[PDB]
């Protein structure tokens, strides 16, 4: 699903939605 | 989209690494308050779809012709595509990592070892602060440049690969080999995978290197004890990987639990009327409660592991520091403030980089999967188009003893085809199913392969498929199909296909938007529109495969005569049909039999030959307010739960802070004024190993680490429990209000909205809101603790902080009015893109037959660019905000360093090291804070919707009426009386019951028959009090049902619905979900309805699994089960409502006689429209638009010619007798 490690690196400049 | 040159093209290095063009756009957005699609800039020429697609296609073609299409690597091609820009990004990322390491390590080491000196030099300390500032600026701006390069690289890759995918898709032979959702996901999501892969993997190849640098530096500073801090990260990060795996494992089971709950909720909402009239609310409530509690347990486990893996970076730093320094000092080594806090700062930098890395690994894995899918797509077999021209221009289609085969390997279906078609000859194709007509059509189109012979062809094709692909556009746009407009020709075409009734029915027919498959149109209208498109297209050859099958015979023949025998007498038409009565007027007839040509010629010759064509010929003749947050807090347990959760959050972060402060305190103590012998003389020695109480400090350090871990665990458990309690309270209250609202709610509101509140609003709150809330609160408390530590060391740090708080607020406002208005523009331009993708994939055969494979590609490219511009601006705005918040953080660190150097001799070096460590820790926490605040705001919008429904729903009648229980034997008989019955479903609607009065004696079989809307469907509704009366009274045996409780009213009445209602579970659940009867009664009922043999034969007779709607029994079995359920209640009065729906004759007789004999001693209210079935009953009741005119025995009504019931009986007899 959505992790707190993926979100921390993805909230650095990417959108917060994998889908 | 409006620009001459994109501002990224006219931007220097400074603007590229600071994004000042997006600063101008942000200014515009903030001033206006919103953004429109005209305020954004068009795609640059460099990121345009066509040029990138050409580059990618060339690179792929070189790979194909060097290695071959069995050992080709699309990963290699994507590499070569991105190579130079990825190399530049890696160089910039190496610069970022080097600066990020050099700042803390060298700068903080020298800064803290200057504070340990005895003499003050003011021209060296300021140089150190300048170096720190410059290093922070360099790392921030180099990371910005890395992101700027990666964004453009990913956008170009996405555009190129999506354009290539659509190019390939538009020329696929086996359209149905891949799925349709798969083909959509190829052109929709895989491009996003490639973009994220490019950017975030380009980030990836910079992560572990600074970790190695930090490990080496820690070893250099300390000794063999730096490996202790090194091993902590090694043991720690696989642990968080395992935690992620466990969280995913549990969330996979939560998916099944949620699916079960949503399926049961759909059952509850779809058949709520049946549940109400059966008083079955409690059973479904209990079932949903059971599913909800099991789902809640799975959610608890998943949330526990999630919280385990939430905020570990300060935890990593503290664990590494505690292990390193405890084992350092218990072995007799020495330690100073500079060494220890340089090591802590290096730990912080390592945690930063390793926070970056893992999602990069994940993104590259998803990229590998997507590249595998793309390579699978690009190697599929392409469709061709026959180009071998014939000899004579007079010939338009010509084969010669050809034998063609399908492809699934070659599947032979055509053998020795000798076909010759001259211009102007209307040909018809005849045969049986599978004879090879569609095979011939596909071979002529170009989907088949040749084995022997030759195929000749000349001209262009129109195409009317058997499914009549309708284009997702206006009705006039999908009749032009890219052609120029002409008035008279369009009008003649429209009159030829009989579209005037269609033009009248539709509100804006000539301008109506039509769906991809057809939303407000019928099959015949679809055929007519496809035919109109074909005739307007004006091509040389027409392929009309069964164009008038679904169309009616009258209009079909009309169109045939008016157009095919009139318009296309001068063109070639390929008529394929199953109705062979149309070929009597055709010029040439073709019959196919088993793929071999047997007989053909003229109609009279076929009649004379008496062939198989003659045999079939004779056969056919015969932003949320504070109110939402307050509501959520109140659901969570009120102010006390919020205070407890906040207290535990502060306890966790303060345990980390206390660990760091205790390190600083232990270093500050020193030796504690102990004189020791160092030779021939004794003197005081300031070394931490000479402190007699050093083991005490080390023990408290280890205790600090353990207490921090314990507090983290407690915080996680309590937060998960509280958030799930809030969500469960919301769900329970919503369900309770739903199960107790009148049918007016369920009638004026679609079940889709209510399920959406249950399906995805509940899922959203449950999983998403606790996660984002936890991350946000952890980050905010960490920021507050860092600021508080630096301020407890330096209050003028607060003095400097104030203005930076103002700047942070301004930045948040500006970057929230901009990033949200670019998010919306991103997905507004995606809807046309997805619609075009679906419409194209659903009509590939028609597109290929019309040779319109380039116009659709051009439209795809236009929509892709329109989507790509705002998405690029969105990502660049993310990095714009990141750069500015990094500037704020750099200001904070520079202020801390300046205070450290301006207070030399007045602050202990340990406290200065603590302050500088927290100042460095402040890096990167602001972007996370802003983004998480926005995310939690969205989740609370979801909570707002849920609470709106919770506090909106109205109330039904109370379960028990104060008027009291009627009797312990009511009803004693079956006498029901009506008088002045007034009834209306809603307000301002016409009354359906207008002064209706009748009496029914017990045991009478009364069949209510009438016209649609006469009020026949309201007798059951008014008898069950689903809608309250507006006048008059209903009386049973002298008892007025207006004064009896709903439970006591519905508990003694039974009803057999029009369609059988069967819920998921077991037969026992669908027959007696309260377990009130004995086995003997159930089996007697089953044998009464002739069901004992069919049930006992099953291995689990009374426990057998029942599927949704009972799609494991035949229709007769389902009706028998429903009558058995009704019979199990033993009710004196029952309502049977027209149980005939496409039923076989003997089953109908069996069910009719079963109902006749089963309810012999019960009053029967048969609501049916089939007059022949109601004959033989006691009295016939006919309703006339809410009023009764005739009510007596059928014998005295059929004997009177003036009787209306006799008139409708005669009409029904004429309808049955005349077919004709």
């Amino acid at each position: 699903c959505q992790d707190a490690l993926e979100t921390a690196a993805r909230a650095e400049g990417l959108s917060l939605d994998a889908s | 989209t409006s620009k001459h040159q994109h501002p990224v093209d006219n931007a220097g290095l400074f603007s590229c690494m600071t994004f000042s063009w997006l600063s101008s756009l942000a200014r515009v957005a903030h001033k206006k308050g919103e953004l429109s699609m005209e305020d954004v800039w068009s795609l640059s020429k460099h990121e345009s779809s066509d040029v990138n697609c050409r580059r990618l296609e060339r690179l792929w073609q070189e790979e194909l012709n060097e290695v071959g299409p069995d050992a080709a690597s699309l990963r290699r091609v994507v590499w070569i595509f991105c190579r130079t820009r990825l190399i530049l990004s890696i160089v910039c990322l190496m610069i970022t990592q080097l600066a990020g390491f050099s700042g803390p390590a060298f700068m903080v080491k020298h800064l803290l070892e200057y504070t340990q000196a005895t003499e003050s030099n003011l021209q060296y300390s300021l140089l150190l602060v300048l170096g720190l500032l410059l290093t922070e600026i360099v790392r921030s701006w180099s990371l910005a440049l890395t992101w700027a390069l990666n964004y453009r690289t990913g956008v170009r890759l996405r555009g190129a690969i999506l354009t290539m995918a659509f190019k390939k898709i538009l020329k696929l032979k086996n359209i149905k080999e891949k799925s349709l959702g798969e083909l959509i996901n190829i052109c929709s999501n895989d491009g996003q995978r490639m973009f994220e892969a490019a950017a975030v993997g380009s980030l990836l190849a910079g992560g572990p290197v600074v970790a190695i640098l930090g490990m080496i530096y820690n070893v250099i500073i300390l000794g063999p004890t730096g490996f202790l801090g090194s091993a902590v990260f090694i043991l720690f990060y696989p642990a968080m990987m395992f935690a992620s795996r466990l969280t995913a494992y549990f969330r996979r089971k939560c998916v099944a639990a949620t699916d079960e709950r949503v399926q049961k909720m759909n059952e509850v909402l779809t058949y709520i009327k049946f549940i109400k009239m059966y008083a079955w609310v409690k059973a479904f409530s209990q079932s949903v409660q059971k599913i909800r509690e099991e789902e809640r347990r799975i959610l608890e486990k998943a949330g526990y592991f999630q919280s385990i893996t939430v905020g570990v970076a300060p935890i990593v730093v503290v664990i590494a520091s505690v292990v390193t320094f405890s084992v350092h000092m218990t072995l007799g080594f020495d330690l100073t403030a500079a060494q220890a806090f340089t090591v802590v700062t290096v730990f912080n930098s390592m945690t930063f980089a390793l926070k970056v890395t893992p999602f990069s690994v994940k993104s590259l894995s998803e990229a590998s999967v997507a590249v595998d899918r793309f390579k699978s797509l690009f190697l599929m077999e392409e469709v061709h188009m026959i180009k071998n021209k014939p000899a004579s221009p007079h010939i338009k289609i010509e084969m010669k003893n050809a034998t063609l085969a399908w492809d699934s390997r070659l599947q032979r279906t055509l053998h020795s085809i000798d076909l010759e078609i001259q211009e102007g000859k209307l040909v018809g194709i005849c045969g049986s199913v599978g004879s090879g007509k569609t095979s011939l059509i596909s071979a002529i189109l170009g989907q088949m392969t040749l084995l022997e012979g030759s195929i000749a062809i000349s001209g262009t094709f129109a195409y009317v498929a058997q499914q009549a692909w309708i284009l997702n556009a206006t009705l006039r746009d999908n009749i032009l199909f890219g052609k120029e407009y002409d008035e008279e020709r369009y009008n003649s075409v429209l009159n030829s296909c009989c579209l005037r009734p269609d033009l009248a029915i539709l509100p804006s027919s000539d301008l109506t938007e039509i769906g991809e498959r057809g939303a407000n149109l019928s099959g015949g209208q679809r055929q007519r529109i496809s035919l109109a498109r074909a005739l307007y297209s004006d091509r040389s050859i027409y392929i009309l495969d069964d164009p008038l099958s679904a169309l009616d015979a009258h209009v079909g023949n009309h169109i045939f005569n008016s157009a095919i025998r009139k318009h296309l007498k001068s063109k070639t038409v390929l008529f394929v049909t199953h109705q062979l009565q149309y070929l009597v007027d055709c010029d040439e007839v073709i019959f196919m039999k088993e793929g071999c040509i047997t007989e053909r010629g003229t109609h009279e010759e076929l009649m004379n030959l008496n062939g198989d064509y003659a045999t079939i010929f004779n056969n056919l003749l015969l932003s949320v307010p504070w109110s939402v947050y307050g509501v959520y807090i109140q659901a969570a347990g009120g102010p006390l739960a919020f205070l407890v959760i906040m207290a535990l959050f502060m306890l966790n972060v303060g345990s980390t802070a206390f660990s760091t402060w205790w390190l600083s305190y232990w270093i500050k103590q020193g030796s504690g004024n102990t004189t020791v012998t160092r030779g021939n003389e004794t003197s005081v020695s300031d070394s931490m190993k000479d402190n007699p109480h050093m083991q005490y400090y080390a023990s408290i350090y280890a205790l600090s680490m353990a207490v921090m871990l314990i507090l983290k665990a407690i915080r996680g458990v309590v937060f998960v429990k509280g958030t799930l309690r809030a969500s469960s309270r919301l769900h329970d209250e919503l369900f309770r209000r739903i199960l107790r609202s009148p049918m007016k709610f369920f009638d004026t509101t679609p079940t889709g909205r209510i399920l959406n509140r249950f399906s995805k609003d509940m899922d959203e709150v449950d999983v998403r809101l606790p996660f984002q809330a936890e991350m946000f609160i952890q980050n905010v408390i960490l920021v507050f603790f860092c600021v508080g530590m630096i301020a407890g060391v330096f209050p003028w740090f607060l003095v400097a902080v104030g203005p930076l708080v103002i700047l942070f607020s301004v930045l948040h406002i500006v970057s929230r009015v901009l990033i949200r208005e670019l998010k919306r523009l991103d997905n507004i331009t995606q809807s046309p893109f997805l619609s075009h993708i679906t419409s194209s994939i659903q009509g590939l055969a028609t597109i290929h037959a019309y040779n319109k494979g380039q116009e659709f590609l051009h439209r795809y490219q236009e929509l892709l660019d329109d989507n790509q511009a705002p998405f690029f601006l969105f990502t660049c705005a993310m990095r714009w905000l990141a750069v500015r918040l990094d500037l704020i953080s750099i200001a904070l660190i520079t202020t801390t360093g300046l205070m450290i150097v301006l207070m030399h001799g007045q602050i202990p070096p340990a406290y200065a090291g603590l302050a500088i460590s927290y100042a460095v820790q402040l890096t990167g926490l602001f972007q996370f804070t802003v983004r998480l605040a926005s995310e939690t705001e969205a989740r609370f919008t979801s909570v707002e919707r849920i609470n709106h429904y919770i506090k909106t729903l109205s109330l039904e009648a109370p379960a028990r009426i104060k008027n009291k229980a009627p009797s312990p034997d009511w009803p004693q008989e079956g006498e029901v009386t009506f008088e002045n019955a007034e009834m209306r479903y809603r307000e301002n609607l016409p009354l359906v019951l207008k002064k209706v009065s009748f009496t029914i004696k017990p045991k009478e079989k009364i069949g209510i028959v009438g016209r649609t809307g006469s009020g026949k469907s309201s007798l059951g509704m008014a008898l069950f009090r689903l809608v309250e009366l507006s006048g008059g009274c209903i009386k049973i045996d002298g008892v007025r049902i207006s004064d009896i409780g709903l439970a006591d009213l519905r508990s003694k009445l039974s009803i057999i619905p029009q369609e059988p209602v069967l819920f998921s579970g077991t037969v026992r659940s669908n027959l007696d979900p309260f377990n009130q009867y004995t086995e003997d009664q159930i089996w007697d009922a089953l044998e009464r309805t002739h069901m004992k043999e069919c049930i006992a034969q099953l291995p689990l007779k009374l426990e057998s699994e029942v599927m949704e709607n009972g799609d494991n029994f035949s229709v007769g079995e389902r009706q028998l089960l429903c009558i058995a359920r009704a019979l199990l209640r033993h009710c004196k009065i029952l309502i049977l409502d027209e149980a005939t729906a496409a039923m076989d004759t003997e089953t109908d007789l069996l069910i009719q006689e079963t109902i006749r004999e089963a309810f012999a001693d019960c009053t029967m209210l048969t609501i049916a429209h089939r007059l022949h079935t109601v004959l033989g009953s006691d009295r016939i009741m006919v309703l006339a638009q809410g009023q009764v005119v005739e009510f007596d025995t059928p014998s005295v009504l059929l004997s009177n010619d003036s009787s209306r019931f006799y008139a409708m009986f005669a009409a029904a007899e004429n309808k049955v007798a005349v077919k004709g």
